[PDB]
C-alpha cells in the first residue's frame, strides 16, 4: 500500500517547483518595468497549473494502484489521463480536456509498458548469443504449450478432439452424441 | 540583432495566416458547411 | 567556496542581463577566472605543477579569445553604430 | 602534414596583399589535404582499442584515422567552392582532349566567371579553414583533459573567425557575434566539466580517469559521484556545438545570417569532430554492472537531447520558409538520430552511428552545394518577384527562400531531381542511403529495449517529411517565377571567343551566347556522385558497411 | 464523419495544431542573444535537476506535455 | 570489454627525477615484467604465423 | 537560479577546497625533509621542467591558437 | 548481379551522364565521347580497389568470428569447474 | 480548363457552388453534442459491437459433416 495524498503532495511539488522556475523566466523576459513580485501576479498561474497537474498525476498513479492492489504500468496511464484531463480543463474547453487527458494518458502508459531508457534500461545482464540462438531454432513447440494460448476449434482439432467434444457437449446440452448412420445395410 | 523579416514572427503569420484555416460559429454555421445557404 | 561564489556571479551576468552585450564577455571572463582559480587551489591542495600548468594555458587561451571577440564586435559596431540591444 | 600546410601557406600569405592569389591559395589547400589523406592512409595498419602518442597527450585509433580521412576528404569538397569559378563557357568544338591540353580559349570572362566576387577575394579563408581542420583533427586525437580543450577552443575560435569573414556583411557580422557570444557561454562549461574531473580524481589523463571508473564500477568514503556530474556538465558544452535541442537556438539564426558557402563548412565539420569524440568518451564510462552509478549516468542528457531534437527539430521546421534555417532546424532533427544511436551503446548502435554520420555528412553536403549552385545558375534569369527584391545580401545567399525554387523543375529538371533525392533520402525513403541510415538507429534502438524512443523517432519522421515534401512541392508542382534575360540571347548580342594552338596563333573564332554558359564542372560532378551514392546505395553497400562493422568490433574486442 | 470527423481527429486536425504549435515554438527564437544566453542557462539548470535529485522519468515526460500544452496556447 | 588496456603504458615512466626522496617511488618490476610478458607473447604469435603458414606456400 | 546552481556545485568540490569555509577546529601540520629539500625548484622554474618537454604538445597547440588569433582578429577588422 | 567492376564501371558512366545532364548540356557530342571511356575507367579503378579492400576486410572478419568462438570456448571450459 | 480541350457544358453555378462546398465541407466541422454524439455512435459503439458479437461466437459453429444425432454447437 502506499499514501496516495502524501505521493500526491510530492508531485504537485516537484513539476510545481519548475513551473515555478519558469514562471521566473517569463517575470525575468518581461519588458515591461513590473517588478520581482510578477512571479505570483501574471506568470503565478504557470506555477500552478503545474502543480495541480503533477500533483493530480502522482495522487490518481497512486490511488490506482491502492484500488487494484498492483504495480503494473496502467496506473501510470489512469494517472497520465487525470493528469492531462487537469491540463485541459485550464483551457475551458471539453474536446481539449479529453484529448490532452488521451495523449497524456497514452504517453505515459506507453513508457511505462516499454520502459522508456529516459533512466536506465532494464539490463539483461545474461548470455545474449544464447538468448537469441534459442528464440532462432525453437523450431517445434509442444502442442499443449500453443493449445494452451489459442485453444481447440477455430480449425485447430488436435487427434482426440471429437472425444472431447462429445464429452463438452453431454456436460453442457446433456446430450449424447450419436451421429446416424447413412447405409441402410449398416 | 537580426532582421524582422528573416526571424520575427510576423513574418511567418504571413506565410501561414491563422485565417487559412477558418472557424465559424454556430450562428453563422449551424450546417457546418461553411454557411452555404 | 570562493571559487564557487565568483562562478555564480558570473552567471548571474547572463540572467540579468537582457540589453547589455559587453556584460556578455564579462560574465565569461569571470567564468573563466572563476574556474582556473578552483583549479589553481586545488593544485595547491594535491601539490601538482601540472595544475598550474593548466592554469596558464587557460589564461592564454581566454587572452586569445578575449582577442578574437573584442575583434568581432569591431567588426559589428562597424556596421551598426550600437551594441546595445534594443529590447 | 595538416601544421606544415598552415604554416607555409600562412608564410606565402603573409608576404602577399593580392586578392586574385585567393583562388590559387584555396587550390594549394586541396592539394595539402590531398597529402594529410596519403599519411594518415599509411597509419592504418595495426589494430588496436588505442596508442597513446607524445607523452601520452594525444592517441590514435583506427576510428580515429578513419575519421582523420573523412574530415579531409569533405573539407577537399567544401574547399572547390572557393577554387574554382561558378560559371564556365562550354561549346562542342573545344570539347576534345587535344583542344583541353593544347589549345587554349580568349573571351572576356570577367563578368560570366564572376571572377571578383567575395567568393573569390578573401585571402585568408582556406588558412582559417585548415585552422578549424587542425582544431577537428587534433579533437579526435585528443587523450587528456588539457588537449581537450585546447582542441575545443581551437576548431571553435576558426568557426567563430568563418563565420565573420565577410566583414563587409551586417548578416554576416551579426551570425559571427552570436555564435561567439553563445559559443563562449558553452566552452566555460566544458571547462568546468574538465576542471570538476581533474580537483576530484587529480588526473588529466583520460586513462586515468576510465581506470577510476572502471574499479569503481563494482556491483564508501570517497563515493565517485563527481565523474558521472562532471560529463554531465562537459557534455552540455558539447551538445551546443553540435546545436541539440534544447541548446539549439542559436544555429538557425548563424547558418541563416552568414554566407551560404561558410555555411556549408560551419554547419558540417563540427559535428562529425565532436561525435567521434564523444563516442569514446561514452564507451569507456558506460557502467556495466547496474549500480548507484549507472542512475545518475550522464548519457541521459544524451537521452534527453535526442527525444527533444526529434521533436524541436520537426515541429519547428514546419513553418519555417527561409531555405536556410529549414536546413539548420533538419539537422538538429537528424542529430536526434545520432544522439539515440550514440546513447544506446551496442555493437549494433555504434555500426548505426558510425555509418549514420558520415552518409549524413555527405547528404547535407549535396544540399548546401545543390544550393549553391542553384544560386549561381539564376545568372541568366530575371524575376520580377517583389519578395525577391527586398531580401537582404543577395549576393552572399543568392537563395534564401523557399518560394525562390518555385519552378525550378522547369528551369533545370536533372539538378531538381538530384535535390529531389536528396531530400527524399533525408526523410528516409527506401533504397536510398538515408533509409537505410535510419533503418540501422531503428535496429539497435528496438534490439535494446529503446523502443518508447523508437516511436517518437517514427512520429516525428512522419512531421518532418511534411517540410521535405513542402520544398520538393515548390520545385515540381508550379511554374517559375525566373524567366532567362531576354538580354543574354537576344539574337544581336554575340561575345568573341578566340581558339589558339600552343604556339598563340588563332586557329578559329566562334560568337557566343549567353546558352553557352554552364555550371563549372566541379559542382556538377560533385553533385553527381553524391546523388548516385544516395540513390545506388543497395548495389554498393557491402565495403562501406563492412568498414562500422570492423571499427566497432575494434572498440569492443574484449 | 469522413468529410467530419476523421479529418478533424485526423490529418486536418493535426495540421490546424502542429502549425499552431510550429507557430509558438518559433516565437521563442528572437535572435536576441541574452535571451538565447538565458535559453541555455535554463535548459543546462533542468538538466542538472533531472540527473541530481535522480527525478522519476514519467515527471520528465509530463513536463515536455505541459510545455506543448503552453505552446499549444498562443500569447 | 570491461578491463581497461591502458593505451599509453609508459606512463609508468612519468616523475620527476630531481629532489626524490629515499624510498618514495614505489617498486615496479612486477609492471614491467607484465609488459615484458605482453611484448615477448605478442613477438611468438607474430613468429608462428609467418614462419608456420608461410611453410605451405 | 542561485539556489539550485549553489547546491548542486557546492557537493562537487573535493574536501581540500572546502575544508576552512563553513569549537573543534582542525590543524594543518607541516614537518621539513633533508632529501626533498637538495635543490628546490620556484614554481616557475618546476613549470619550466615539463613545459616545453613532458607535455610540449600543449605548447605547440597554444601557439597555434595565439596564431589563428593574430590572423583572425586583423583579417576581419582592417581594410586589405 | 553485383559484379564490383562491371558496376563501378557503369556507375562512372551514369556520373558523366548525371553531370551532362545536370548542366544541361548534351549528352553525346562526338568531340566530347572520350568522357565516357574516362568516367568509366576511373570507375573500373574505383571497383578494382574496392576488390581489394573487400578481400582485407573479409579476412578480417573471419579472423574476428574465430576470436568470438575461442573466447567463447574457453570461458565455458572455464564453467566446467 | 483542364489539359484536353473538352466539350461546351453549360456549367450551373448553382450546381458548381455546391460541389465546391463539399469539397471544402472539412475546414468547418466542429465539435457539438450532435456531432460527437454521431461520431462515438459510428465509430466506438457500432464497431465494439460486432467486435463484441464475432468475438462471443468464434469458434461456436461447425456445419460441416453434421448428420441428425449431433449439434452444430462445438463449444
Ligand atoms: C563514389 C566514388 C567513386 C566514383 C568514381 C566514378 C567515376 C568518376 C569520374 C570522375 C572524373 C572526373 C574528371 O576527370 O573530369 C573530367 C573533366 C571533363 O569535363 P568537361 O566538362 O568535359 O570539360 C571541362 C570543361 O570544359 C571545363 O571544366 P571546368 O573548368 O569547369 O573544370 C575543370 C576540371 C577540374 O580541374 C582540373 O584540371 C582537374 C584536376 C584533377 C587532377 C587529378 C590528378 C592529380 C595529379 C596530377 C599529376 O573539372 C573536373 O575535372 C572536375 C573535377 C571534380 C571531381 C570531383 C570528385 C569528387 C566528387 O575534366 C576534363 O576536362 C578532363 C581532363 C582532365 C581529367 C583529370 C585527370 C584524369 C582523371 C584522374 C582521376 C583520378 C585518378
Ligand atoms: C562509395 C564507396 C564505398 C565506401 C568505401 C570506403 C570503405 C572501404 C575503404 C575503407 C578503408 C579506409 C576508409 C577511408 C575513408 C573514410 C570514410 C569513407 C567514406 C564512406 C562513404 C578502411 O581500412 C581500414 O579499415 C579499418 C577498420 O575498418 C581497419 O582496422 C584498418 O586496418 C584498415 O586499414 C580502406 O583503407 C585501405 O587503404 C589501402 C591503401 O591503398 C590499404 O591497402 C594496403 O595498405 C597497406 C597494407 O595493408 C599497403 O602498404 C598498401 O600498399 C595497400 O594498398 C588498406 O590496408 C586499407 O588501409
Ligand atoms: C572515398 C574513398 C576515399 C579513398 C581515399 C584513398 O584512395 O586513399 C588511398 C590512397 C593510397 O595511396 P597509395 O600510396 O597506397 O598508392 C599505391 C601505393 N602502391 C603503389 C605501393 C600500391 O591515397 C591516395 O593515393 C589518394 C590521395 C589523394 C586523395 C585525394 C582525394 C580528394
Ligand atoms: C586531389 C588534388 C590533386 C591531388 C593532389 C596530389 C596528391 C597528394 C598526395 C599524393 O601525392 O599521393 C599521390 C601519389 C603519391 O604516391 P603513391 O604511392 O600514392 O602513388 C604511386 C607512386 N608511384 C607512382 C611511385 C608508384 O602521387 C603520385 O604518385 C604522382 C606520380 C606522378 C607525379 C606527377 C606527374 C609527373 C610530373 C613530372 C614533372
Ligand atoms: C493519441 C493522440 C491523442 C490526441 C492528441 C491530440 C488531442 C488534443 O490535444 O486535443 C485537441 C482536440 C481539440 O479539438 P477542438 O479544440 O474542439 O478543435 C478546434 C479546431 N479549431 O481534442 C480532440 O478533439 C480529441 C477528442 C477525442 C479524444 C478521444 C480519445
Ligand atoms: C492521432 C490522433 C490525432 C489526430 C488529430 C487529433 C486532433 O484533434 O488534432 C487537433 C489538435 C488541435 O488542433 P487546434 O489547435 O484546435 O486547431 C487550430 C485552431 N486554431 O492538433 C494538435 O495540436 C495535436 C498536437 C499533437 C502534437 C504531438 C507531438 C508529438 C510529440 C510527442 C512527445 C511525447 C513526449
Ligand atoms: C519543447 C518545448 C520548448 C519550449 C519550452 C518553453 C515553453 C515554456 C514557456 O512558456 O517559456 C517560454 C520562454 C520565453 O518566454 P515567454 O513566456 O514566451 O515570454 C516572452 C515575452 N516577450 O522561453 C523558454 O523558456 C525557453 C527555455 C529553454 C529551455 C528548454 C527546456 C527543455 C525542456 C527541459 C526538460
Amino acid at each position: 500500500p502506499k499514501d496516495a495524498v502524501h505521493l500526491g503532495l510530492k508531485g504537485a511539488a516537484v513539476v510545481g517547483g519548475i513551473g515555478l522556475l519558469f514562471a521566473a523566466v517569463r517575470t525575468s523576459l518581461a519588458r515591461k518595468n513590473v517588478g520581482p513580485w510578477a512571479i505570483f501576479t501574471r506568470n503565478g498561474k504557470l506555477a500552478a497549473t503545474f502543480a495541480a497537474v503533477g500533483g493530480a498525476y502522482d495522487f490518481t498513479r497512486a490511488a490506482a494502484a491502492n484500488l487494484r492492489e498492483k504495480e503494473d504500468w496502467v496506473n501510470n496511464g489512469i494517472g497520465g489521463l487525470f493528469a492531462g484531463a487537469t491540463m485541459g480543463l485550464t483551457t475551458g474547453r471539453i474536446p481539449r480536456v479529453l484529448g490532452f487527458a488521451a495523449l497524456t494518458g497514452v504517453v505515459l502508459a506507453t513508457a511505462e509498458y516499454a520502459g522508456s531508457g529516459l533512466r536506465g534500461v532494464f539490463k539483461r545482464d545474461v548470455d545474449e548469443y544464447e538468448r537469441k540462438e534459442f528464440l532462432r531454432k525453437n523450431r517445434r513447440r509442444p502442442i499443449e504449450e500453443t493449445l494452451a494460448e489459442i485453444g481447440e476449434g477455430r480449425g485447430i482439432k488436435p487427434p482426440g478432439y471429437y472425444e472431447r467434444r462429445a464429452q463438452r457437449l453431454k456436460e453442457k446440452y446433456g446430450v449424447d452424441i450419436n451421429p446416424v448412420c447413412a447405409d441402410p445395410d449398416q | 540583432f537580426l532582421p524582422e523579416a528573416m526571424v520575427g514572427r510576423s513574418k511567418i503569420d504571413e506565410k501561414y495566416p491563422d485565417s487559412d484555416y477558418p472557424t465559424l460559429t454556430d450562428k453563422e454555421d449551424p450546417d457546418m458547411n461553411g454557411g452555404y445557404i | 567556496n570562493i571559487t564557487l561564489i565568483l562562478f555564480l556571479i558570473g552567471i548571474l551576468g547572463f540572467v540579468l542581463n537582457r540589453k547589455n552585450i559587453i556584460l556578455m564577455l564579462i560574465s565569461i571572463e569571470i567564468m573563466l577566472l572563476s574556474i582556473t582559480f578552483l583549479i589553481l587551489l586545488s593544485s595547491l591542495n594535491m601539490d601538482d605543477i601540472i595544475g598550474q600548468t593548466y592554469a596558464i594555458y587557460i589564461i592564454v587561451v581566454a587572452g586569445a579569445e578575449s582577442a578574437i571577440g573584442l575583434g568581432i564586435l569591431v567588426a559589428f559596431y562597424r556596421l551598426r553604430g550600437s551594441i546595445a540591444i534594443e529590447y | 602534414m595538416i601544421m606544415i600546410s598552415i604554416l607555409s601557406l600562412l608564410l606565402s600569405t603573409s608576404v602577399t596583399l593580392r586578392r586574385d592569389m585567393s583562388i590559387l591559395f584555396n587550390r594549394i589547400s586541396i592539394i595539402a589535404l590531398a597529402y594529410c589523406i596519403l599519411h594518415d592512409t599509411m597509419s592504418l595498419s595495426f589494430i588496436s582499442k588505442g596508442i597513446g602518442l607524445h607523452g601520452g597527450l594525444l592517441h590514435i585509433t583506427n576510428l580515429t584515422q578513419i575519421f582523420h580521412i573523412f574530415i579531409f576528404i569533405i573539407s577537399i569538397l567544401i574547399l572547390q567552392l572557393t577554387s574554382f569559378y561558378p560559371r564556365k563557357v562550354w561549346i562542342p568544338e573545344y570539347s576534345s582532349l587535344k583542344d583541353i591540353f593544347f589549345n587554349k580559349i580568349l573571351y572576356y570572362r570577367t563578368k560570366i566567371i564572376n571572377k571578383m566576387g567575395e567568393h573569390m577575394k578573401i585571402i585568408e579563408y582556406p588558412l582559417i579553414l585548415l585552422f578549424v581542420i587542425s582544431g577537428a583533427v587534433f579533437l579526435i586525437s585528443t587523450n587528456d583533459l588539457v588537449s581537450i580543450f585546447l582542441s575545443i577552443e581551437l576548431q571553435s575560435y576558426g568557426l567563430y573567425l568563418l563565420s565573420t569573414i565577410y566583414r563587409n556583411s551586417e548578416l554576416s557580422t551579426t551570425g559571427g557575434l552570436i555564435y561567439f557570444l553563445l559559443g563562449g557561454l558553452s566552452s566555460c562549461f566544458i571547462l568546468l566539466g574538465t576542471s570538476l574531473l581533474y580537483v576530484n580524481s587529480g588526473t588529466t589523463s583520460l586513462d586515468g580517469l576510465y581506470i577510476l571508473n572502471s574499479i569503481s564500477d563494482v556491483n564508501s568514503w570517497y563515493k565517485p559521484y563527481y565523474l558521472n556530474f562532471s560529463l554531465l556538465i562537459f557534455s552540455i558544452g558539447f551538445l551546443f556545438k553540435v546545436s541539440a535541442a534544447p541548446f539549439h537556438f542559436w544555429s538557425p539564426d548563424v547558418y541563416d545570417a552568414i554566407p551560404t558557402i561558410v555555411t556549408t563548412f560551419v554547419a558540417i565539420i563540427a559535428k562529425i569532430s565532436i561525435f567521434i569524440f564523444l563516442l569514446e568518451l561514452v564507451y569507456y564510462t558506460n557502467s556495466n554492472a547496474n549500480s548507484y552509478l549507472s542512475e545518475f549516468s550522464w548519457t541521459y542528457a544524451l537521452l534527453i537531447s535526442s527525444l527533444l531534437s526529434l521533436i524541436i527539430g520537426t515541429v519547428v521546421g514546419l513553418t519555417q520558409f527561409r531555405i536556410k534555417r529549414l536546413l539548420a532546424y533538419s539537422t538538429i532533427s537528424h542529430v536526434g538520430f545520432i544522439l539515440l544511436a550514440l546513447s544506446v551503446s551496442s555493437i549494433e548502435s555504434t555500426q548505426a552511428f558510425i555509418f549514420y554520420l558520415i552518409q549524413y555528412s555527405i547528404s547535407n553536403l549535396n544540399a548546401f552545394f545543390i544550393l549553391i549552385t542553384i544560386g549561381f545558375s539564376l545568372y541568366g534569369y530575371v524575376t520580377n518577384n517583389k519578395e525577391y527584391k527586398s531580401l537582404l545580401d543577395k549576393n552572399n545567399s543568392p537563395i534564401q527562400l523557399i518560394s525562390q525554387l518555385k519552378g525550378y523543375f522547369y528551369i533545370n529538371p536533372l539538378l531538381s531531381l538530384s535535390l529531389a533525392i536528396t531530400i527524399f533520402s533525408f526523410v528516409g525513403v527506401p533504397p536510398l542511403v538515408g533509409f537505410f541510415a535510419k533503418q540501422m538507429v531503428l535496429s539497435a534502438a528496438l534490439d535494446n529495449g529503446y523502443i518508447f524512443l523508437s516511436l517518437i523517432a517514427i512520429i516525428t519522421s512522419v512531421i518532418g517529411a511534411v517540410y521535405y515534401l513542402n520544398v520538393i512541392k515548390e520545385i515540381f508542382f508550379y511554374s517559375p517565377e525566373h524567366e532567362v534575360n531576354p538580354v543574354l540571347n537576344e539574337s544581336d548580342s554575340n561575345f568573341s571567343l578566340r581558339i589558339l594552338n600552343e604556339k598563340n596563333v588563332l586557329i578559329r573564332s566562334v560568337l557566343l551566347k549567353g546558352r553557352n554558359i554552364f555550371i563549372s564542372s566541379p559542382f556538377s560532378i560533385t553533385i553527381s556522385i553524391i546523388t548516385n551514392v544516395i540513390l545506388l546505395f543497395i548495389f554498393m553497400n557491402k565495403e562501406w558497411l563492412s568498414m562500422g562493422t570492423i571499427l566497432v568490433q575494434i572498440l569492443f574486442s574484449a | 464523419l469522413d468529410k467530419g470527423s476523421i479529418e478533424l481527429f485526423g490529418p486536418y486536425g493535426l495540421e490546424r495544431g502542429l502549425v499552431k504549435l510550429s507557430k509558438n515554438i518559433s516565437s521563442l527564437s528572437t535572435s536576441h542573444v541574452t535571451t538565447y544566453a538565458l535559453y541555455i542557462l535554463v535548459g543546462f539548470i533542468l538538466y542538472l535537476i533531472y540527473n541530481n535529485l535522480l527525478l522519476d522519468y514519467s515527471y520528465l515526460l509530463l513536463i515536455i506535455i505541459l510545455l506543448l500544452l503552453l505552446m499549444m496556447i498562443g500569447e | 570489454s570491461r578491463h581497461i588496456e591502458l593505451k599509453y603504458p609508459e606512463v609508468f615512466s612519468h616523475g620527476s627525477p630531481f629532489n626524490v626522496p629515499a624510498g618514495f617511488y614505489p617498486n615496479l618490476d612486477h609492471v614491467i615484467e607484465h609488459y615484458r610478458k605482453q611484448h615477448l607473447e605478442e613477438e611468438e604469435r607474430k613468429a608462428k604465423k609467418l614462419a608456420a603458414a608461410a611453410a605451405a606456400a | 537560479v542561485g539556489i539550485i546552481i549553489s547546491s548542486f556545485l557546492f557537493k562537487m568540490l573535493p574536501y581540500g577546497v572546502i575544508i576552512s569555509n563553513q569549537k573543534n577546529d582542525l590543524f594543518f601540520i607541516t614537518s621539513k625533509i633533508w632529501d626533498g629539500a637538495l635543490a628546490e625548484n620556484n614554481h616557475i622554474s618546476s613549470i619550466g621542467n615539463i613545459m616545453y618537454t613532458n607535455y610540449n604538445v600543449w605548447l605547440i597547440l597554444a601557439s597555434f591558437i595565439l596564431l589563428l588569433a593574430m590572423v583572425g582578429a586583423i583579417v576581419i577588422t582592417i581594410k586589405p | 548481379m553485383v559484379n564490383r567492376i562491371l558496376f563501378w564501371t557503369g556507375f562512372g558512366l551514369a556520373v558523366r551522364f548525371w553531370q551532362l545532364g545536370i548542366e544541361m548540356r548534351p549528352f553525346f557530342n562526338r568531340k566530347s565521347l572520350w568522357a565516357y571511356p574516362l568516367f568509366g575507367g576511373v570507375g573500373a579503378s574505383f571497383g578494382y580497389w574496392l576488390q581489394s579492400i573487400d578481400e582485407k576486410q573479409t579476412k578480417m572478419l573471419e579472423e574476428r568470428k574465430q576470436a568470438i568462438l575461442e573466447k567463447r570456448a574457453r570461458r565455458a571450459q572455464r564453467q566446467a569447474e | 480548363m483542364a489539359g484536353l480541350q473538352h466539350y461546351k457544358i453549360a456549367m450551373d453555378p448553382a450546381l458548381v457552388r455546391l460541389g465546391s462546398m463539399i469539397s471544402n465541407r472539412y475546414k468547418y466541422f466542429r465539435w457539438t453534442k450532435r456531432t460527437a454524439l454521431v461520431s462515438f455512435m459510428y465509430v466506438v459503439v457500432v464497431p465494439s459491437t460486432i467486435g463484441y458479437l464475432a468475438y462471443k461466437t468464434d469458434g461456436l459453429w461447425d456445419l460441416r459433416a453434421k448428420r441428425r444425432g449431433d449439434l452444430i454447437s462445438e463449444r
